[PDB]
């Protein structure tokens, strides 16, 4: 569920 | 005797794990759906897409309910009929940019909806 | 952002009596929707070719043919306000026939004149 | 100038 970046 | 061949290329962007589609795109969907109600033959070819960052699950999903938030868009708020459009997601399969820089994970983050028929 | 182009496709077909180039009233209506879609596809073109049956000289026909292309041209530069540069006009006297000209059904059918109208936007 | 049929 958690991207980031 | 006449025809006339439709072909459209509509491009929607994301932001980092979302599937929402801001405000500045609706007006390109207006026009999608507009020229679907023109070319009741026509149909759509859906793709979403993530960049390569998070895991592998959760971006095959992520890049699918891009496509369908895409098609959703039509579909409840432009009255374009379901059953004319087709959804997909190829996760971080198909860059179109690096995923090394901002920019083009920003331009990985998308849906592309390919448009085509005649009447 | 979106990408979005169309592409027309239309052929117009008149048909004349013997040894007249008048565009009867008859084919009016189907002039009057060609001139519309021109309006609609402001590049669009058309390439006139006008016909004749296999009767009389090959030098009246030669230039009967090319008489009953210009007349279709000047009903849509005249009537309906076409840029005549944008349509061009041949004839091709009885070289293409598309019916039996012994019969009086194909001679009718060969005395004609063929529009292609292609475009987009 | 003058085709018939
Ligand atoms: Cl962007
Ligand atoms: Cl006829």
């Amino acid at each position: 569920a958690x991207k980031x970046x | 005797e006449l025809t006339e061949d439709l072909n459209m290329e509509l491009r929607v962007f994301f932001d980092t794990n979302k599937s929402n589609i801001k405000d500045q795109y609706k007006p390109e969907i207006a026009k999608v759906a507009e020229k679907l109600s023109e070319y009741p033959n026509a149909t759509a070819r859906i793709e979403g897409h993530t960049d390569n960052t998070g895991p592998r699950k959760l971006n095959e999903r992520l890049s699918l309910a891009r496509a369908n938030s895409v098609k959703s868009a039509l579909v409840n708020e432009y009255n374009v009929d379901a059953s004319r459009l087709s959804t997909q997601g190829f996760a971080w399969d198909q860059p179109i940019a690096d995923n090394k820089t901002k920019e083009g994970r920003a331009m990985n983050r998308r849906v592309f909806a390919t448009i085509t028929g005649s009447r």
